[PDB]
């Protein structure tokens, strides 16, 4: 029940914001307050040809 | 044949293309954007709304949405390779 | 990107760009911050133009 990470350090107050490769989810949502997604992802499957 | 081109969202040019066979999308997206659930700049579902939206985009309902709705196809005939010739490609020479 | 960068073209995302949880990229902020209505608006113009 504790968050690390770049979550962590914006839901202690000791980071205003946190940029970088940070994906929304429901959780991190509940927890932080996102902004506008400036870049599509989600989940993806990398293989050998 | 009256619209030469037609700019629109390319969910419903994409629907439209693969439900009509006369009709074809070009390609190269722009203006990347995404649907929202419009609501008044205070209102109280404001929160519940986004996290609905999200959790339904963690699990597969909204994929289930894509596959019931938009993810259906009936005439697409889409493919890089050479066109495979036919009766009326090549009815001249069988006429003569 | 890794796809994009990768040496020799041998390693293919499945699905011609098959994404799943389709989410996206976001700006972490703390719970009710004051700074998402200008960040969101700022993102978004960025999108626009
Ligand atoms: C929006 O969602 C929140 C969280 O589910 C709701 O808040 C809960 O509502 C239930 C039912 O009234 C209560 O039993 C919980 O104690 C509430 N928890 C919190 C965090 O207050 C909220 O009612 C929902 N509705 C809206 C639009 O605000």
């Amino acid at each position: 029940n504790v968050w690390n990470g770049m979550i962590g350090e914006v839901v202690y107050q000791r980071a205003v914001m946190a940029v970088g490769s940070l994906t929304i989810n429901e959780e991190r949502s509940e927890v932080v307050d996102f902004s506008v997604p400036f870049v599509e992802t989600g989940i993806s499957v990398m293989v050998s040809r | 044949n009256k619209l030469h081109a037609f700019i629109w969202d390319s969910a419903v040019l994409e629907f439209e293309a693969s439900q009509k066979c006369d009709l074809v999308t070009t390609g190269e997206l722009f203006f990347r954007s995404g649907f929202g659930i419009g609501m008044r700049k205070d209102s109280p579902w404001k929160q519940n709304v986004s996290l609905s939206i999200l959790k339904s985009h963690e699990n597969g309902f909204m994929e289930d949405l894509d596959k019931t709705w938009v993810r259906y196809q009936e005439c697409d005939s889409r493919s890089n390779a050479p066109a495979t010739l036919t009766f009326e490609n090549m009815a001249g020479v069988f006429m003569l | 990107y890794k796809a994009g960068r990768d040496e020799g073209c041998k390693l293919v995302t499945i699905g011609s760009g098959y994404i799943f949880a389709t989410t996206g990229y976001g700006i972490a902020l703390q719970k009710g911050s004051p700074w998402k209505r200008q960040i969101d608006l700022a993102l978004l113009q960025f999108v626009g133009d």
